[PDB]
DNA sequence: TTGAAGGGCTTAAAATAGGTGTGACAG
DNA sequence: CTGTCACACCTATTTTAAGCCCTTCAA
């Protein structure tokens, strides 16, 4: 009944028709909205914690049925902080005890990857950069089930991944082409915005395409780069599987670990320390100021 | 059949009570060591050069002591600044002084998908990389939270007493090894 | 153009505490 | 229509982890 709480509702039902969903997400996010109410803690919190919630229930709903809502997807809808998001995200899951699924990479790439206008030729979109959206959308999924193998997922945010593993898709899809085209460039024309992790993203498959391509004698005596490689990825991609399994059988590893040089092991010091060793008085009124230092602090704020 | 791998403590928070009253201001003009800025936040920051370490000093005598590698080094510096204090003119005292908060880190040197941790582990895990890179994990026994990450770094807090740090190190290992 | 480098945030814990947001109570 | 009541939750302190995201600067 409370004021707060209606407004709530109306807002978790705006969003779900705003979004398109299914007509069962509604009730679902409308049920888990009423839920958090119940607590205290949710009851007490500020207005724009209650704002942030309305995105949090829709999104546990869309996480269930795998529907691919981000979270800065829905930030950007509620026109909401990301880190008020995140700490009402955590503690509604916390407090409905609840085991949510995680984000479905396979129908995120499927939805994002059709949001590229590439289908179409424009005076933004040349001839030559126009691409078949079937072949778009299998040749970045296999591209993205690849960074997941080899470790460029874990821990990352995976929405720049995608924007890497398109791009690279779409490059070698027709290299000979789209080899002047760069990641900014191809951003910009597809009408996508570009993702600050999506280039560090891009480097990361880039140097993972390359290790494989060691693995093929008739690829290690091309001596490739992250240039020349790109018309090979159509052929890595044909034996990914095989590829990946004969690379970490001969220090394939998350990015985080290879490697970390600028580090201080000497820094910390023994200690003899018991807690209960004599305080002097010298020890101690060397933290206090000296007449004239009170003095001339008093007239500077005077 | 032991680890052969022991967590360093990084941080240790202890409490006390000076027993009295505290005027702020007077601490603030009449020490070198005291940061104050009411408008900003309501105590007094100070800090010593050893043990290496940062005070919150509250009007109401109570006392926040952070940024000890060791019980011991966080009980004599807690001691120091209780000690500033007196010198400053105030009946301080050094009562119920208590360890509150205890955090060591280590490294089992191989990478963990932490996706499939939070599957295996559901009941104890939370990982989600859209907000933070590393899974959560809530041990109950001892109670202790493990923040873990792709580089197989741990971060251990939450302990009362060193063994909790340990244990909950031990614990962890053959979950994180098989 | 495109990167590197450095600062400051996210997450976890824990105490300290005034001021004030927030909603359901009694009176 | 106020007072009480019981929460939230901002400012801040420490410390590690890895990622993000911004400004700043370099050939
Ligand atoms: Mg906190």
């Amino acid at each position: 009944v409370s004021r707060s709480q209606q407004r709530g509702l109306r807002r978790v039902r705006d969003l779900c028709r705003v979004l398109q969903l299914p007509p069962t997400f509604e009730d679902t996010a409308v049920a888990y909205y009423q839920q958090a109410y119940r607590h205290s803690g949710i009851r007490a919190a500020r207005l724009q914690k209650k704002e942030v919630l309305v995105g949090c229930c829709v999104l546990i709903t869309c996480r269930q049925h795998n529907w691919p809502l981000t979270m800065g997807a829905i930030c950007t809808l509620l026109y909401a902080d990301l880190d008020v998001f995140s700490s009402t995200y955590m503690q509604i899951v916390k407090l409905l005890g609840l085991d949510v699924p995680s984000l479905c990479l396979a129908e995120l790439v499927k939805t994002y990857c059709s949001s590229f206008k590439l289908f179409q030729a424009s005076p933004s979109v040349p001839a030559k950069y126009v691409e078949d959206k079937e072949k778009m959308l299998s040749r970045t999924m296999q591209l993205v089930e690849l960074a997941n193998e080899t470790w460029l997922v874990t821990g990352r945010h995976p929405l720049p991944v995608i924007t890497a593993a398109t791009f690279l898709a779409w490059q070698s899809l027709q290299p000979a082409d789209r080899l002047s085209c760069s990641l900014a460039r191809f951003c910009k024309l597809a009408n996508v915005d570009l993702p600050y992790p999506a280039s560090s993203r891009l480097q990361e498959l880039l140097a993972v395409l390359l290790r494989m391509a060691e693995q093929l004698a008739w690829l290690r005596v091309l001596r490739l780069d992250k240039r020349s490689v790109v018309k090979h990825i159509g052929d890595l991609l044909q034996h990914r599987q095989s590829l990946v399994r004969s690379a970490f059988r001969d220090l394939l590893l998350p990015p985080c670990m290879l490697k970390s040089p600028k580090r201080i092991c000497p820094v910390p010091p023994v200690s003899t320390v018991t807690g209960d060793e004599n305080i002097s008085d010298s020890e101690i009124e060397q933290y206090l100021r000296t007449p004239q230092e009170v003095r001339d602090f008093q007239r500077a704020q005077a | 059949g032991p680890s052969g791998i022991v967590p360093q403590l990084q941080n240790i928070v202890s409490t006390v009570n000076l027993g009295c009253k505290l005027d702020l201001k007077t601490i603030a003009l009449r020490a070198r060591n005291a940061e104050y800025n009411p408008k900003r936040f309501a105590a007094v920051i100070m800090r010593i050069r050893e043990p290496r370490t940062t005070a919150l000093i509250f009007s109401s005598g109570k006392m926040v002591c952070t940024g000890a590698k060791s019980e011991e080094q966080s009980r004599l510096a807690a001691r120091k600044y209780a000690r500033v204090v007196q010198k400053l003119g105030f009946p301080a005292k050094f009562l119920d002084f208590k360890i509150q908060n205890m955090v060591g880190s280590c490294d089992v040197k191989f990478p963990i998908r932490l996706e499939g941790l939070v599957l295996t582990h559901q009941q104890f895990s939370s990982y989600e990389p859209e907000l933070f890179p590393g899974l959560i994990y809530r041990m109950i026994k001892p109670r202790i939270v493990l923040l873990i990450f792709v580089s197989g770094k741990v971060v251990l807090t939450g302990a009362k007493v060193r063994a909790e740090i340990y244990e909950a190190f031990e614990n962890i290992y053959p979950i994180l090894k098989g």
